[PDB]
């Protein structure tokens, strides 16, 4: 067409003249790709290496992915790839690779050379050990995506495992620039770990000999060097699917001892902002899938970092309200351990870090009626479009569920009809008991059969607990709860309920009685709001 | 942003305070050097700033490295674009390079050659939620359109009319396609589900803003094929098929087989197509006696207890009133149990 006619007469500067005339081409069939794939084989004739140059050979590999841009067709491409990838492989020979790669991958996408591919990246890979000890790479990168990408496009069966023996016989062992573009090399094993990882937990099995497995990831989340943001993302990633499974889920109460999965992994500032709630839900659903191997120490070391989440408004909401959760379903392992008081001693920390988020609540209540920080000039991230009434809503309704599971939990803790009703609480314990009362009582602000609904959930917990300190709790919060009762006659509820039939009817209504008696004098003064919640 | 009349001396350290600041190593507090030195550029040697600014990043730093365009953009051409087109040549990195031939475009109408270009390459990319940033790239095309002012734009609207196809923000972009045919498609409908009937809801929309009766013709054998959002396209069409009506034996065809229509209804469709038939029509007298009977079954219904079809149905009750003005007996007789209804 038009555009044999201008390359024709086109045929540094006349590389420059064929490369525009490409690239406008290309902005602009297959006679002329068969005559451009011509003129490609006598362009990777001349000068094949590269020794990295301010040359037309580096535009002689720009000619050759604008070849790639573009589109025996793929008989003789990958017959020319495969001879272009042979010589200066292994070593640091420049980038055209990466380009013959993504043109194998291209050509793989529409079957011996892949083999030999697979052999040459083999090979490489067994030269990248002396090639670390002569530091003592970034081809090592593109080979491990390509030839995953093959594999998904086709067949692997027998070569799959083959490969596999030579990734198993991968590189496992280790200026400050030069030992960072090493660590870069090391941080293309983490790339090429997650090939490691993507085949060992998508479908099947593989051949499974290998033991040091969790040795080559806990080692390799602490010498990862923290400059490179997204080559943590995806090793925190590579650990997030192999900690799906439950065949490499075992490995892990090994030498880790769950000991080494806390937040020193998590270095820089850059990985900070955003890589914290990835690297918090990783460590959150693998503490409850095990359930097992735990010393109370490691219980400690897991009750308490993880509400460390809940009382941190830095984090996000999303992530405040899996970590309570989790601290939910870990009440099974702590309730039924023994009763050396280390099973009540363990759940009013929990009820003492739910108290300090509903205290944290009711902060922001009247400020919805240092919270500008919008007004900041660099802002480090996309900002919050969420409003505050209806996820505050939400986050009260949730954790007014997990709070009822968590005090039918301490109903069997009871010291020594013992351990059914009554349990002996100190007073450090009482204490937050008090701030429990208190902050729902006034979080119910954030108003009727929704808002009911939590005066139930409110009550039944302080129902079934010990009324002899039953009758302390609700003597010194009942002035408190008359004045919130003003302004809101929906929490008059509560004390219908705490009467309404049940085992605490013949002790609250002698303190309520005793109550209202002292408002008495005062019923004749005050104006009808507070006159008609006293008659009621 | 706040004491520009502090010093001056303090601002020739700026610079050896924040380009100090360049040179680091993470990928955060190396960009946030790149804002605060786009403030004071702002104010009052600065080509490597924004030559870096536009660079291959990662996805990290998205809203990190907008902002410092947007703050550097109205003093870099105080202080041309060919670097901006330089980078042309080498997908996800050129939507930091778009957002900038986004907002102000006062002076990027120079050389658009490179626009049109990258509307072909807006395609590409129209091929998730940056089709809301596509969107915007389809609304930088109708900006490039009211920028610059050939036969690629005509082909980039048949590209935003696939795009319309391949589907709230469309139908603003539905109405700026129905802008730029302002200022092959009967094939494409012929070719096209709900998406289909906004094709067809564009076609009418492009066919306002004779040739039109025996398009409509070609239209008839369209609507035969089709006859909710079917009533809203039909509709629509109506208003189309009686544009042409308000100026042959064509047009009594096709009342007929909506008549036809009508009968197949006799099902609350064809009582809004009736609707917009006696809309611009004089005779439908011969459908409307069928259709009081049809009427009369539902006030039967709708006096027993679909309130928004009843209302229609009263108001095609409204519209069969004053047109019957010989069942006015049993008209009357139902309105009376209408009114004596609930």
């Amino acid at each position: 067409v038009v555009q044999l006619d201008d390359f024709a007469t086109r045929l540094y500067q006349s590389k420059h003249s064929v490369l525009s005339e490409i690239c406008d081409s290309l902005e602009t069939y297959e006679y002329f790709l068969k005559s451009l794939i011509p003129l490609f084989i006598d362009v990777l004739k001349e000068v094949p290496v590269s020794f990295v140059a301010n040359s037309p050979e580096n535009k002689l590999r720009n000619i050759t992915l604008e070849i790639l841009h573009r589109i025996d067709a793929l008989q003789a491409y990958s017959n020319e790839i495969v001879d272009t990838l042979m010589d200066l492989l292994k070593v640091e020979n420049e980038l055209n690779g990466i380009l013959c790669m993504k043109a194998i991958t291209t050509l793989h996408k529409t079957q011996e050379k892949v083999h030999p591919f697979i052999d040459i990246v083999i090979e490489i890979y067994s030269n990248i050990p002396q090639v670390v000890e002569e530091q003592f790479s970034k081809q090592l990168a593109q080979a491990m995506f390509s030839f995953k990408t093959l594999a998904e496009s086709p067949i692997t069966m027998v070569s799959l495992y083959s490969s596999y023996k030579e990734l198993a016989a991968s590189s496992l062992g280790n200026n400050r620039a030069n030992y960072g573009e090493f660590i870069i090399g090391q941080v293309k094993a983490a790339s090429f770990l997650a090939y490691l990882f993507i085949r060992r937990q998508a479908q099947t099995f593989l051949e499974p000999y290998q033991q040091a497995i969790p040795d080559i990831i806990i080692r390799l989340l602490q010498d990862c060097p923290s400059e490179l943001s997204a080559a943590r993302k995806e090793l925190l990633h590579a650990t997030r699917h192999i900690l799906s499974t439950d065949f490499r889920k075992m490995f892990i109460p090994k030498i880790d001892l769950l000991f080494d999965l806390r937040v020193l992994i998590g270095e820089g500032f850059t990985a900070y902002e955003t890589l914290r709630p990835l690297a918090y839900s990783t460590v959150a659903d693998f503490i409850h899938n095990v359930r097992d191997h735990l010393t109370p120490a490691q219980l400690w070391k897991s009750v308490s970092i993880y509400c460390k989440n809940l009382q941190d408004d830095s984090l996000a909401l999303t992530v405040q309200i899996m970590s309570a959760k989790l601290l939910l379903n870990l009440i099974e392992k702590i309730m039924r351990s023994e009763s050396k008081t280390e099973s009540r001693q363990l759940l009013m920390v929990i009820i003492d870090a739910y108290t300090k988020r509903f205290k944290m609540l009711n902060s922001r209540y009247n400020g919805i009626m240092m919270s500008l920080q919008e007004y900041l000039p660099i802002q480090v991230s996309v900002p919050p479009e969420i409003d505050l009434l209806k996820d505050s809503r939400y986050l009260f309704k949730t954790l007014m569920t997990f709070l009822k599971t968590i005090m039918i939990g301490l109903k069997n803790s009871n010291p020594p009809n013992w351990n059914e009703t009554a349990r002996g609480f100190s007073n450090e314990d009482i204490n937050i008991l008090k701030s429990l009362f208190r902050e729902c009582i006034l979080a119910l602000r954030f108003f009727t059969k929704e808002e009911k609904d939590l005066m139930e959930i409110f009550a039944t917990m302080f129902i079934h607990i010990d009324p002899a300190s039953f009758n302390e709790i609700v003597r010194e919060e009942l002035p408190f709860m008359y004045k919130q009762m003003l302004d809101f006659a929906s929490l008059l509820h509560i004390p219908q309920f705490f009467l309404a039939s049940v085992i605490t009817s013949s002790s609250f209504s002698g303190i309520l009685i005793t109550f209202l008696k002292s408002k008495l004098v005062d019923l004749g003064e005050v104006n009808i709001i507070k006159s008609n919640i006293l008659i009621r | 942003k706040g004491a520009p009349t502090a010093l001056t001396d303090m601002r020739k350290d700026i610079i050896k305070f924040s380009w100090n600041y360049i040179k680091l190593d993470d990928n955060t507090s190396k960009q946030a050097a790149y804002v605060v030195t786009a403030y004071f550029i702002s104010r009052f040697l600065t080509t490597r700033i924004f030559v870096a600014l536009l660079r291959c990043h990662q996805i990290d730093t998205r809203y990190l490295v907008k902002q410092a365009l947007e703050l550097l953009a109205p003093v870099l051409s105080e202080r041309w674009l060919k670097w901006p087109r330089r980078v042309l040549s080498e997908t996800q990195v050129a939507n930091i390079y778009q957002l900038i031939v986004k907002f102000p475009d006062l002076f990027y109408p120079a050389r658009d050659h490179f626009i049109p270009n990258i509307i072909t390459a807006m395609g590409k990319l129209t091929v998730l939620e940056n089709q809301q940033l596509a969107i915007d790239l389809a609304e930088l095309i109708l900006k490039w359109e009211t920028k610059l002012p050939f036969a690629q734009r005509e082909a980039c609207v048949t590209f935003l009319i696939r795009y319309i196809c391949i589907s709230e923000l469309g139908k603003r972009a539905l109405n700026i396609l129905y802008e730029l045919l302002g200022p092959v498609k009967l094939q494409f409908f012929e070719r096209f589900l709900l998406g289909y009937c906004l094709n067809a809801l564009e076609v009418l929309a492009v066919a306002l803003k004779t040739w039109i009766i025996e398009n409509v013709s070609y239209l008839q054998k369209l609507l035969e094929k089709c006859l909710q959002d079917i009533q809203e396209i039909l509709q629509k069409v109506l208003g189309i098929i009686l544009e042409a009506i308000n100026k042959e034996d064509e047009p009594e065809e096709v009342t007929n087989f909506i008549s036809l229509i009508v009968n197949i209804i006799g099902v609350a469709a064809g009582v809004s197509l009736c609707w917009t038939l006696s809309l611009y029509r004089p005779n439908a007298l011969d459908s409307l006696l069928p259709s009081i009977m049809r009427t009369f079954n539902k006030l039967c219904r709708d006096h027993i207890a679909e309130f928004e079809a009843k209302v229609t149905t009263n108001l095609l009750e409204k519209i069969l009133n004053l047109c019957a003005a010989d069942q006015r007996r049993v008209f009357l007789s139902l309105l009376a149990q209408l009114i004596d209804r609930s």
